[PDB]
């Protein structure tokens, strides 16, 4: 299936603002 | 009598609560028939990586005999009963829910309770719906409005539970044990996340006590969720060999519970849907439609608001030439532009109406209205009055849709999904200078 | 197939000069654009000519 | 009278020397383009001719016999009903967009 | 369409509806 | 909150019922179907179906749209072979709006040369979806089958007319058949009296106005889909006659689709049959069509290619099984609820109740309450089940199929 | 009614006169403090 | 015709010297050929435009 999908890892390219996948990326959006 | 007085006269919804936590809501009229239902907060976003698809898969087994009524006997009853059984699945909720005669109501309740507390999982069942389910993967391969939407989740909450398909990945669907499917139901199905619901000719206080009769076995005693992490990113898969390209964009929204969903339902209004069918044309009210109607732009579009816990997919999908794909964009970025910068009030206002017409119309005959009882005290924890909705409604004005829009859209970062003979889809960079303007 | 149509130099001098459809009843006031092209010229050569001894 | 006048300026004018009518003297803009693409196969065909045979008759600086002229009389607002009613179209999609 | 499951709910017993509309498609 | 029916001298009947909701819709119906096109207007009550918003004498082409728009409105229309229907749904406030629309609609469309020229393109796009669902070949081939004459018409233009539908065609059609005799003007959330008021006015179209005979036929379509469809069809019964609620019954015994997502159907007699020998993907349901003076009944096959005829001779001996007799109580009930149930679920809505009462309006002259239709239901006899079937088995035989027809057999091989 | 309802570009082109007015001072060189206040 | 002859009657004037009666024709050329732009060949095109019937 597609469902089997998934997108990879881009921890090392991320900013550190946006680092945390268990918090809004919006806190940081005017920051970045 | 106006449609102001109207509100005021639309059938009271009604709550109460079992011990164990169970919620019961009713909305009551003079009809013979009914619809009631379980509503869950489970689904996919719920999931691990190692559990996701198991929603689903339970969702295989709901209605192939109980431990009181095993095998065929679920059906058969349903079946004789002249009564409709059906079920569904999101990222965030689960639903069973019966048609019925009013007259049945009683009976149904104890099925549906049947069904969710001691749904049997037989291992040579579960060995059936299993195939079932990869042949159900295959057939969703070929639907690209399926595709480009998954895609859409899975690039838009990357690394998250939001980014995980409802049916889940085959790996998954192949290796998922009884254990597994006994896990989930056990964590999940528990009353403080449930709610019975109901409308048609019946009596709250029947329902409640049915509601107090059957389901009160069930147990009410955390998983809640990690907020989603949104994130500007583009999925293409590119397929030249289809005949149209599926596009699906989108800015991360505020989730179920925030008052902008209503100015932000007006401004989607205001831009729209279209289709090859629409009788409209070029005289459509919305520039998008008119546009894209007048110069065969695309196929279709839809704007959209949906709604998670806390966060959101709002946006637009369009199928088009393969030839259209950035002359569509173009004119979609434009749109959005022009709402943050510089709405009118009539139009406005014809953005209240579309959304006041579509949520009275909606809400129409048993089954829509128990769905929107069911949800709604799982998203809002109540049920909002259609009369509230309006004066929410009429709150918005030209300034709140520019001001709200603008919140969301103007000079954010979108989640792109195409799929197809996308080899025009404008680069992600182009995209994202699209949602400004040098001239404000 | 045909240079004239197809060369992307000579296309254009076929588009601009050669297979441009005309109307039939320009008159010799039409003449006009020509005659300052060639004006344009003419003082650019002559020009050119006088600049190297001015 | 006014229409005294009006003759007299019509035979000054002089389209009618070519075999032209005065609809077909009007200058297209979008509306008037507009016009002529609602005109039926008859009316358009003859439209096309009528300039054929004076845009034929203009390179060749002549005119037609006295006898061919288009008369004052004769000349009927071919175009004008079409016309009219897209001039109202547009007006009433201009109102509605105030 | 590759299952029973998804298959059945086709087989015709409504003689047809055609419906088209001003603001919905066409069904 | 009581149905209120008028019918006035000139025929035109009137129903309304003031629900006192946010929303008001208003059904304009009309005995103008497909059936009533001849050999050589073929594709135009299509036509006309697609044309709703050209210019009328009353408003613009760009007025229906806009004003329409401007109040989060709905216009639309519908056709069967017998029936056309002109919807409006919008806020209460607004009806006066868009009554004022479809009256304009439907009282004085123009089909100006160049917009109708213009819309001609649309035919082939709208038909050339409608034919994605495969239903939409079969059903439409079964009734050219089965019959010779209206009732034939498919409700998608020809492929030859496209282009080809004139002015003056979509104006005899509307002249012939928009007239107040053929016509039933149904209201959910408007006040009777001013319903009246509106129809004695406007709807005042002097009446400008054969039986479908059926003769049975067969119609093959070879692609190569690998699934094929078949349906194969007896007449029936016309509408309003006991033997049509007969059918109706039989339908359900025989199982006419799901009641459970995912389902078995342990309850439908068709599916149990086939499904008793072949154990792959498959479908099959009774066909039950009731029209004003003709009927058609059976079942529709959807099978692997390889499989057609097993899966058509299965479906086909379980009706036979009825016809001999083989018919318990307990199914008879099963399918009396099913039936009673899915009447009256599908008026629920206000949708589907307004389509209901303007149906009924036109075929009968009246209205029926879901009571007495439930009683109509209980009255039938086991025996008329059994007839029923019985009238199929020995009726002469229409079939339409569409597919890789390769082991698909033809009517004379049973 | 519509035009007049936007008269959004009042705000936006007051940003853009500042924008002229700032500009040809800058471009072309005493009551603005330190900047050319103190020459 | 008129605006093309003032045209040549404002050449004269300009090759002129500025003395009586120059200086008054010059005015009067100066006037004419402003009138003539924006006021009487737009006004003769709504003349003819009313001779016309439209
Ligand atoms: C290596 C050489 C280096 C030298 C370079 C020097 C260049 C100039 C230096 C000064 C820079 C100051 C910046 C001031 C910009 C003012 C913006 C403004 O309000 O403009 C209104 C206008 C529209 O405003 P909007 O509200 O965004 O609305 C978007 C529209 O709906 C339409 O949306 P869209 O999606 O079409 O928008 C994409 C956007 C992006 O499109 C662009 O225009 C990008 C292309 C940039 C080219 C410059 C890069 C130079 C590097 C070398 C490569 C050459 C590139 C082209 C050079 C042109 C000449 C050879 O284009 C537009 O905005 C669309 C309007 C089309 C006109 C512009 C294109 C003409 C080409 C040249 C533009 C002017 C540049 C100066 C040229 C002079 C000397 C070279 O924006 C622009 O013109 C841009
Ligand atoms: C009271 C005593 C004191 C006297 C003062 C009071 C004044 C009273 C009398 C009124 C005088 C003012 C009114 C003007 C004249 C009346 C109306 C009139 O002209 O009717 C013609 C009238 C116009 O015909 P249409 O069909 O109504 O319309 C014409 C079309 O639009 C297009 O026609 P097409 O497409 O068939 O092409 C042919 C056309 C072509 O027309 C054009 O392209 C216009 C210009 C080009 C001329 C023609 C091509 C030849 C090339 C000429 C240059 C080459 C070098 C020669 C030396 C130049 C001379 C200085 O040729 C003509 O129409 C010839 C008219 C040219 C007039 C030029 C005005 C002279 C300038 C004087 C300026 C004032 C300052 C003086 C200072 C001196 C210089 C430093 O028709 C005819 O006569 C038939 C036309 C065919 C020509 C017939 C045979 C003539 C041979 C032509 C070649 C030679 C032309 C002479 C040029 C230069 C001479 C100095
Ligand atoms: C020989 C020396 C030249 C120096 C000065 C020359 C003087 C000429 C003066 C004036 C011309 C006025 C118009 C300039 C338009 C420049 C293009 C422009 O505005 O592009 C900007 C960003 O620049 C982009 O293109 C985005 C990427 C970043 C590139 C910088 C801007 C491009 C040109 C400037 C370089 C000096 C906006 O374009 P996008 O980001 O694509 O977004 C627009 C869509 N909403
Ligand atoms: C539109 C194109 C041109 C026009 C109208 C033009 C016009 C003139 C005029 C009126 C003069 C004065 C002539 C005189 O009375 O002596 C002149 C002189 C001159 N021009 Fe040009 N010129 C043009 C192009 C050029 C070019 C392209 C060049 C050199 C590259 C050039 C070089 C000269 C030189 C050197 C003189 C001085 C010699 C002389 O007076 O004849 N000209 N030009
Ligand atoms: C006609 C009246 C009887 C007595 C005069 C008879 C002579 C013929 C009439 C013109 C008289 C001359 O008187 C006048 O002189 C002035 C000065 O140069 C000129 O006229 C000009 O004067 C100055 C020139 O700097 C301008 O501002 C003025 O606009 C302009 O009219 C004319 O030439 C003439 O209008
Ligand atoms: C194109 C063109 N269309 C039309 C007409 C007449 O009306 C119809 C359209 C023309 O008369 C002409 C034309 C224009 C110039 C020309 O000869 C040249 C070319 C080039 C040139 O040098 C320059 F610097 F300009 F490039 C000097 C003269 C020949 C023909």
């Amino acid at each position: 299936s597609h469902t089997d999908i998934k997108v990879p890892d881009f921890s090392d390219y991320r900013r550190p603002e946006v680092l945390d996948s268990t918090k809004s990326s919006k806190e940081s959006s005017e920051a970045r | 009598a106006t449609y102001a007085q109207a509100l005021q006269s639309v059938p009271e919804t009604q709550v109460s609560q079992l011990d164990n936590g169970l919620r019961v809501a009713s909305e009551q009229s003079s009809q013979p028939t009914c619809t009631v239902g379980v509503w869950i907060d489970a689904g996919s976003r719920y999931e691990s990586e190692k559990n996701n698809g198991a929603g689903y898969f339970v969702e295989h087994l709901a209605f192939k005999g109980t431990k009181n009524r095993p095998g065929n006997a679920l059906e058969k009853e349903v079946e004789s009963m002249g009564a409709h059984l059906n079920a569904y699945s999101t990222r965030e909720h689960t639903a069973y829910y019966i048609k019925a005669l009013s007259k049945d109501l009683p009976k149904a309740v104890e099925l549906l309770a049947d069904i969710v507390q001691n749904c049997s999982l037989e291992d040579s069942q579960i060995e059936k719906e299993r195939d079932v389910i990869l042949q159900e993967l295959q057939e969703n391969d070929t639907s690209m409005r399926d595709v480009v939407f998954n895609y859409l989740h899975a690039t838009a909450f990357q690394g998250t539970p939001l980014a995980q398909s409802v049916e889940g990945p085959s790996e998954n669907v192949r290796k998922l044990s009884r254990a597994d499917l006994t896990e989930y139901l056990s964590r999940h199905y528990k009353a403080p996340r449930m709610v019975l619901a109901a409308a048609g000719g019946l009596e709250h206080r029947q329902l409640l006590d049915l509601a107090q009769k059957h389901f009160s076995g069930l147990s009410g005693t955390v998983p809640t969720l990690s907020p989603c992490r949104f994130t500007g990113s583009q999925i293409c898969h590119r397929e030249d060999g289809l005949p149209l390209a599926h596009v699906a964009i989108a800015v991360e929204g505020p989730g179920w519970a925030h008052p902008d969903n209503v100015a932000l339902q007006v401004a989607n209004a205001i831009i729209g849907h279209y289709d090859c069918t629409y009788g409209g044309g070029a005289h459509l009210s919305s520039p998008l439609a008119s546009i894209a109607a007048t110069n065969k732009l695309c196929q279709s579009f839809q704007t959209f608001n949906i709604c998670y816990a806390d966060t959101g997919l709002l946006g637009a999908h369009f199928v088009c030439d393969h030839m259209s794909i950035d002359d569509m964009m173009f004119v979609l970025q434009g749109q959005w532009m022009r709402l943050c910068t510089s709405a009118t009030e009539s139009e406005v206002l014809r953005g209240k109406n579309l959304l006041r017409n579509a949520l009275v119309s909606h809400l129409d005959g048993t089954t829509p209205v128990c769905e929107d009882i069911g949800r709604s005290l799982l998203t809002y924890g109540r049920r909002i009055p259609l009369a509230e909705w309006e004066s929410r409604i009429a709150e918005v004005d030209a300034r709140v849709v520019r001001e709200v829009c603008s919140k969301y859209f103007y000079d954010q970062c979108p989640a792109v999904a195409g799929f197809g003979p996308i080899e025009q889809l404008p680069d992600y960079n182009r995209i994202r200078s699209g949602m400004f303007w040098l001239r404000f | 197939t045909n240079i004239r149509k197809s060369h992307p130099l000579m296309k254009i001098v076929n588009n601009a000069f050669i297979d441009l459809p005309a109307p039939s009843n320009i008159s010799s006031w039409w003449n006009f654009g020509s005659l300052l092209g060639i004006c344009l010229i003419l003082q650019i050569l002559t020009g050119l000519f006088l600049a190297m001894h001015y | 009278w006014l229409e005294g006048i009006r003759k007299w300026y019509y035979n000054a004018a002089g389209f009618n020397k070519l075999g032209l009518m005065r609809d077909d003297t009007i200058h297209e803009n979008d509306d008037v383009k507009e016009a002529i693409r609602r005109l039926p196969e008859n009316l358009y065909n003859d439209r096309v001719f009528r300039i054929k045979r004076a845009l034929d008759l203009s390179m060749r600086q002549q005119i037609l016999p006295k006898e061919q002229w288009t008369k004052y009389e004769e000349d009927k607002s071919y175009l004008e009903p079409y016309l009219k009613e897209v001039i109202r179209e547009r007006k009433e999609r201009e109102e509605w967009a105030k | 369409v590759l299952c029973r499951e998804s298959l059945r709910g086709q087989a015709a017993g409504r003689p047809l509806v055609a419906s088209v509309s001003l603001n919905v498609p066409a069904s | 909150q009581d149905l209120e029916f008028t019918r006035l001298p000139n025929g035109l009947v009137i129903a309304s019922l003031e629900n006192y909701a946010p929303a008001s819709r208003i059904g304009l119906f009309i005995k103008a179907g497909s059936r009533y096109e001849n050999s050589n207007n073929l594709g135009t009550s299509h036509l006309l179906r697609l044309a709703s918003s050209l210019t009328t004498k009353g408003a613009s082409s760009f007025k229906i749209t806009r004003g329409i728009e401007a109040v989060g409105g709905k216009l639309s229309v519908t056709s069967t072979r017998e029936n056309m229907a002109y919807t409006v749904e919008c806020l209460r406030d607004d009806v006066d709006i868009l009554m004022e629309f479809l009256l304009n609609v439907t009282t004085a469309p123009e089909f100006r040369r160049w917009e109708v020229a213009a819309l001609q393109p649309q035919l082939r796009i709208d038909k050339a979806v409608a034919l994605q669902n495969p239903q939409a070949h079969v059903i439409e081939n079964l009734h050219a089958a089965a019959y010779r004459n209206a009732l034939a018409n498919s409700l998608y233009c020809p492929d030859y007319r496209i282009g080809k539908v004139t002015p003056v065609e979509l104006h005899d059609y509307v002249q012939n058949h928009f007239t107040s005799a053929r016509m039933a003007l149904i209201g959910l959330g408007v006040s009777h009296p001013v319903l009246k008021q509106v129809a004695e006015q406007f709807l005042n179209i002097r009446g400008g106005l054969a039986k479908a005979k059926y003769h049975g036929g067969e119609i093959r379509e070879q692609n190569g889909d690998s699934l094929v469809h078949a349906a194969l069809v007896a007449e029936s019964a016309a509408i309003g006659s006991a033997e049509a609620n007969a059918f109706s019954v039989l339908q359900h015994v025989l199982g006419a689709g799901p009641h459970v997502k995912r389902g078995s159907n342990a309850t439908s007699s068709l599916y149990q049959a086939v499904a008793k020998g072949v154990h792959q993907p498959f479908d099959v349901s009774a066909f039950n069509a009731s029209y004003s003076d003709s009927g058609l009944f059976g079942f529709y096959t959807i099978s692997q290619a390889a499989s057609a005829g097993d899966v058509i001779k299965a479906a086909y001996n379980q009706v036979k099984t009825i016809a001999q007799g083989n018919l318990s109580n307990p199914d008879v009930q099963a399918a009396k609820n099913k039936l009673k149930a899915g009447y009256l679920m599908s008026v629920e809505s206000s949708e589907g109740f307004l389509d209901e009462v303007g149906s009924q309006a036109l075929a009968a002259g009246s209205y029926t309450p879901p009571s007495t239709v439930l009683q109509q239901i209980d009255a039938v006899a086991d025996a008329d089940v059994i007839n029923a079937a019985k009238k199929f088995v020995s009726g002469r035989k229409s079939m339409a199929a569409s597919g890789n027809l390769g082991h698909t057999p033809f009517i004379d091989e049973l | 009614r519509y035009r007049q309802l936007a008269r959004n570009w009042v705000p936006t082109a007051s940003l853009w006169g500042a924008v002229g007015a700032v500009g040809l001072v800058w471009a072309t060189d005493d009551w603005v403090p330190y900047i050319n206040g103190k020459f | 015709w008129a605006l093309v002859a003032d045209l040549l009657t404002l050449t004269w004037i300009g090759g002129q010297p500025v003395e009586h009666p120059y200086i008054t024709i010059g005015q009067l050329a100066s006037v004419l050929y402003f009138l003539l732009i924006l006021v009487l060949m737009p006004t003769a095109g709504t003349i003819e435009n009313k001779l016309l019937k439209w």
